């Protein structure tokens, strides 16, 4: 059951949002955090994340469930790396959060840290979840 | 002594 | 993922096989040493392990991955000493090895030592891994 991955990912308290998105064939949220952002990711957005054309990222970012983010590093489609570091964009002195997106054979794993959690910590949790999945042929 | 891993898929 | 536990258990070179098996709901091998015995454990064999008949397998042992084994001490369902000790039935052939099956909340940690390796050493290794697992809610 995919919701168990959500629970596992959310356990230590460092994250405020998480999702497991299926991008192949017909993209959909397999599991996410109800009442949050990632749960609202659209197939259009998922298409943007996995398209071969990375033009817009460097134009003005992208959105995740409506939430606009800035691309710190895009290696999502790059073999052996399969990761992309983001940062939410805010208005006013509202905080910004680190977001990481990793990709596997059939899945996209998304994690949004809470205010104050370092991007490096978010990247490790995500990458570790992604390596486990790809080992199970997912 | 690593932390417990994710459960198996589905 | 779970692969690290198998690597950890086998690291000291005293064991020839190891496995972590989920027994709740639908028994499944979560990780086992490749090309060996435990990787072929079946839901029926697991059923016998966590079964109600705790003395029937004393005259007629049991099978793990097809391998016939002799129960030399059964304490799997006992408060505290949640372990079981067995030997590999050298009905034919020649080499006999010591195996230990330990139980946690959701898993069964199985260990098989190499020829000559002291049983208690397999028990120590298998028992400490499960102790780590149960304290980690597993």
């Amino acid at each position: 059951g995919w919701n168990a991955y959500i629970d596992n990912l959310m356990a230590d308290g460092t994250c405020q949002d998480a999702a497991i998105v299926g991008y192949k064939d017909s993209p959909s949220v397999w599991a996410a955090v109800p009442g949050k952002t990632f749960v609202n990711i659209t197939p259009a957005e998922v298409g943007v994340l996995v398209g071969k054309d990375r033009s817009s990222f460097y134009v003005n970012g992208l959105t995740l469930g409506g939430q606009k983010c800035s691309v710190i590093r895009d290696s999502l489609l790059q073999d052996g790396e399969f990761s992309m570091d983001l940062r939410t964009k805010s208005t006013g002195g509202a905080p910004t959060f680190n977001v990481t997106v990793t990709k596997t054979d059939k899945t996209l794993v998304l994690l949004m840290g809470k205010e104050g959690v370092h991007g490096g910590l978010i990247n490790k949790k995500c990458y570790e979840m992604a390596s486990h999945l790809r080992r199970s042929q997912y | 002594p690593p932390p417990p891993p994710p459960p198996p898929p589905p």
